């Protein structure tokens, strides 16, 4: 499955996965082709945040679904 | 050019009701001054409601970030209870030049969906969410049912 990461940039990302892939491995595959820091990556999916030490199967993330990436700093 | 920028966001919101946004003008039909309005995030104190934001996207757009000031008053650490103003720094200060308003109002929807005291706006509402998980569920659910109608 190819699940789609909605950025705060314009530039939109393919994420290459099945339901066993970790939220750790989601944050590594966004730091790869975009360069976005793990503390900036506030990931949101339907009633829920994506908590970091977890599976894709915890959240009901089905094939070709949109993950909503918010870039959250510590100041403005 | 600000004229060859907003009319792409106006037509792309008109074709797609599944994205949840109205870009409804403050004059009649210009190229800049907008009520950018999203639908409320469900299973949460911000569920089911029209969340109204006044927007100057400044003169040098595509390059300048939106001045996002809420008409609908929201009890949240990153979005103002008293004034209207917002803290999220790459949305309001340090812009990427190809972010659409169809992506930026869905960023405020995802900012409300799970609250965090991290980018600070109204300082006593951030102190309240660090202290509380009972009177924040009283005040934010009442404010969504009155101000986001």
């Amino acid at each position: 499955m190819q699940i789609f990461v909605k950025t705060l940039t314009g530039k939109t990302i393919t994420l290459e996965v099945e339901p066993s892939d970790t939220i750790e491995n989601v944050k590594a595959k966004i730091q790869d082709k975009e360069g976005i820091p793990p503390d900036q990556q506030r990931l949101i999916f339907a009633g829920k945040q994506l908590e970091d030490g977890r599976t894709l199967s915890d959240y009901n993330i089905q094939k070709e679904s949109t993950l909503h990436l918010v870039l959250r700093l510590r100041g403005g | 050019s600000r004229a060859k920028r907003i009319m792409k966001e106006i037509q792309a919101v008109k074709d797609d009701p599944a994205a949840h946004i109205t870009l409804e003008f403050v004059s009649e039909s210009d190229i800049h001054h907008l009520k950018g309005t999203f639908l409320g995030p469900p299973g949460t104190p911000y569920e089911g409601g029209k969340f109204v934001v006044d927007i100057e996207v400044p003169m040098e757009y595509p390059f300048k970030p939106p001045k996002m000031q809420f008409d609908t008053k929201v009890y949240h650490p990153n979005i103002s209870s008293v004034t209207g103003a917002i803290c999220l720094d790459i949305l309001k200060n340090a812009w990427s030049p190809v972010i659409t308003l169809k992506s930026a109002l869905i960023s405020l929807q995802a900012l409300l969906q799970s609250p965090e005291p991290n980018d600070p706006q109204d300082a006593e509402v951030a102190q309240h969410y660090l202290r509380d998980r009972e009177s924040f569920n009283k005040t934010a659910a009442l404010w969504t049912r009155l101000y986001a109608s």
